């Protein structure tokens, strides 16, 4: 799995748009969507929202958590904690990337939001490094990690699992 | 039974296949239903049109990726894929659709023939037969993986290594995420209690 | 000494990055198959003496020759199998028609393996959807409009 | 490139993978051995008893050959442990594993070491524990540089890594670079 596929799953996440056009509810294989009404909030998959925004047929609304004040508190929280803290969304990195790239005009303080989220990612990947060192040094064989995101797990998880596989062989070569 | 659920099942197989170190069970009923849905929708074919075709592409992509992943595994362990199917007890789920089986057979014949005509037949009388079941690596089930618990499971034994003294029990809670050896939770992947 | 020629086949492929395909080493393959013949002939002779006409003092030499045979055999098969894997890759990276640069470095037999392979893939992909459905060679990357 | 799925090494397990080019290269490396008999015709270091090798002859044989000629009874030959696995280096690895250049002293440190266990050396337990501890002690520095945690030249670190570590380095680097290209998709 590559990062493009992680984003592919993120695109399924629902977001709220403000249509500037009218249209009867559509019947997609994954579920009904709409109806659509000018000026009325609608729930649609991220990939559809992105496309409609590009097509300039709607306004993108930012997630309640995509706020400089809240993100600023989350970043400080993540730094104070030795473990991983609960992230706003299971696809916070993908939603920031896609929304800021296609609707920064609809997101206030987009510049700052980008820095705060980039910081959270930096602090969490670094923490993952320190966490893995502890896991390896104590030669652990199992771990719970409810707070990690898929993008994070996929980005450095092949390294950790490859290392664990080798250690397993080395730990059992005299058996 | 619904289309939405059909798609969820597919993505589940797609993800599980991507991370499992071995070839997983064939899901013919899923592939077919997805092919049908695409065919039907394709025929039904204004903005609503562009929206439908976009979704069709998303689904087509997952199917193709899933099927592509299965072929590489079939190719990687081809002798073991054929031997396992050969001794598969009646009733147990096959790791091969009728079509994938044909593909695997052909891969074997083609490679064995190529190997025979190019070098083996030109070797001494006592060194012309190479056991492919031994020459080709089997899947390594002692590979670590990450999973998402879909259904609560209890009394799961974690085996750090070959020293029974380090063994301990664990419980997997719904929604939680874990890191552990694949061999320990393989049956859970098959039953769908867990997701890789 | 022994099995050095076989090592040249391995180093050659090993220094070829990204899965590149250097010219098929016919000469190298021939020289190895010959060494095997020679090793087998020499060994088949000493074994006679060991049986009757010599001493069980040749056994150590006989094992040495045997190991050298198994070693040459391991290297050539490994060499040939790796080339097939790199060639298998070609179908998914270039398509069904290969460029001159690749086909000119491939052995006639490897070209045949490739064709048998693409013919089987065409059959698999065609049985997937209706009469002719789903080219899983396309949509290699997630859709993004 | 993407569709090329070569046979991976198996050196860390019971035995190497037959078709693994990397294991074939690893098993070509030599190890100290001492003859325990006479080897006729093989004297040309490849009249005197039909050109035989003197019993009790110290030789540098490729790992694969020694494996094939070896036997616990130690009748054909006996093997000595390369320096990098003896008391001396084991002590240095134990103090701090990061200082050693496993490329220069390897380059198949862990894989040769694992397969070396097949010779029933009395110090097999010392050799084995040394292999694991060395990887454990080097784990962090490899992960750190593979993800460029400190924005420093990795070429210098990668040059002192054994072949297994270099692969690990690759995986880590590939994962991060893939993420950074995605994150920058227009």
């Amino acid at each position: 799995m590559d990062a493009a596929e992680v984003e592919f799953l993120a695109e399924k996440e629902l977001v709220t748009i403000i249509p500037n056009f009218s249209l009867d509810k559509i019947y997609l294989i994954g579920g009904d969507l709409g109806p659509f009404n000018p000026g009325l909030p609608v729930e649609v998959p991220l990939w559809l929202a992105i496309n409609l925004k590009q097509r300039q047929k709607c306004r993108l609304l930012p997630p309640e958590w995509m706020d400089v004040e809240k993100l600023e508190k989350m970043r400080d929280h993540e730094r104070k904690e030795e473990t991983f803290t609960p992230m706003p969304s299971p696809y916070y990195m993908e939603l920031t990337k896609l929304l800021l790239n296609h609707a920064s005009d609809n997101i206030p303080k987009a510049d700052e939001i980008r820095t705060l989220v980039k910081d959270m990612w930096d602090t969490r990947i670094a923490k993952l490094r320190v966490s893995a060192d502890s896991f390896v040094r104590q030669q652990e064989a199992h771990a719970k990690l409810d707070n990690l995101t898929l993008m994070e797990i996929n980005t450095s998880g092949t390294f950790l699992t490859q290392a664990l596989n080798h250690m397993y062989k080395l730990r059992t070569n005299l058996q | 039974l619904t289309p939405a659920e059909l798609i969820e099942r597919l993505e589940q197989a797609w993800m599980n296949e991507k991370f499992a170190p071995e070839l997983l069970e064939s899901k013919p009923e899923i592939v077919e239903c997805v092919m049908e849905q695409l065919e039907h929708m394709e025929e039904n074919l204004d903005l609503k049109v562009s929206i439908h075709q976009m979704e069709m592409e998303r689904i087509r992509y997952v199917l193709s990726s899933y099927l592509r992943c299965r072929l590489m595994k079939i190719e990687k362990f081809f002798p073991h894929v054929l031997e396992k199917e050969k001794t598969r007890p009646e009733g147990e789920p096959s790791s091969l659709s009728p079509e994938e089986l044909a593909f695997a057979r052909e891969f074997m014949a083609n490679t064995e023939s190529y190997l025979k005509n190019v070098a083996l037949k030109h070797m001494p009388p006592n060194l012309q037969k190479v056991d492919l079941f031994r020459a080709v690596p089997k899947p390594d089930l002692d590979s670590y993986v990450f999973l998402r618990v879909r259904e609560r499971q209890e009394n799961i034994l974690v085996e750090p290594d070959t020293d029974e003294q380090r063994d301990y029990v664990i419980d997997l809670e719904k929604g939680s995420q874990h890191l552990i050896r694949y061999k320990t939770i393989a049956p859970l992947v098959a039953s769908g209690a867990v997701q890789l | 000494m022994f099995c050095e020629k076989a090592m040249e086949l391995i180093r050659e492929l090993h220094r070829a990055p990204e899965g590149q395909l250097p010219a098929f080493n016919e000469d190298g393959l021939r020289q190895v198959l010959e060494e095997m013949k020679a090793l087998y002939e020499q060994n088949q002779s000493d074994v006679n003496e060991a049986k009757s006409g010599g001493r069980s003092d040749l056994i150590p030499t006989i094992k040495f020759r045997h190991c050298s045979l198994l070693r040459n055999r391991r290297c050539t098969v490994a060499y040939l199998y790796d080339r097939l894997l790199r060639i298998r890759a070609l179908r998914w990276e270039y398509g069904s028609i290969l460029p001159n640069a690749l086909r000119f470095h491939m052995a006639a037999e490897e070209m045949e393996w490739f064709n048998n392979y693409k013919r089987s893939l065409a059959t698999y992909m065609r049985s997937l959807g209706g009469d002719e459905g789903l080219d899983i060679t396309q949509d290699m990357k997630p859709p993004k409009s | 490139s993407e569709a090329y799925f070569r046979v991976e090494s198996g050196a860390l397990g019971p035995e190497e993978n037959f078709l693994s080019l990397d294991d074939i290269l690893m098993s070509h490396e030599k190890l100290p051995v001492r003859t325990e008999t006479a080897m006729p015709r093989l004297g040309a270091f490849f009249a005197e008893t039909d050109n035989a090798v003197p019993q009790g002859s110290k030789l540098e044989l490729p790992l694969w050959l020694a494996k094939g000629l070896f036997d616990n009874k130690r009748r054909i030959l006996s093997v000595e442990l390369p320096k990098i696995y003896q008391e001396g280096w084991r002590t240095v690895f134990s103090a701090d594993p990061n200082v050693v250049d496993l490329h220069k002293m390897g380059p198949h440190f862990y894989g040769f070491g694992s397969q070396l266990l097949h010779f029933d050396s009395p110090e097999n337990a010392d050799i084995s524990q040394s292999l694991l501890q060395t990887f454990i002690g080097r784990f962090r520095r490899i992960m750190d540089s593979s993800q460029n945690a400190y924005n420093e030249d990795t070429s210098a670190l990668v040059a002192r890594l054994d072949e297994m570590e270099r692969g690990l380095f690759q995986t880590g680097q590939k994962g991060l670079n893939d993420f950074q290209c995605w994150e920058k998709g227009q």
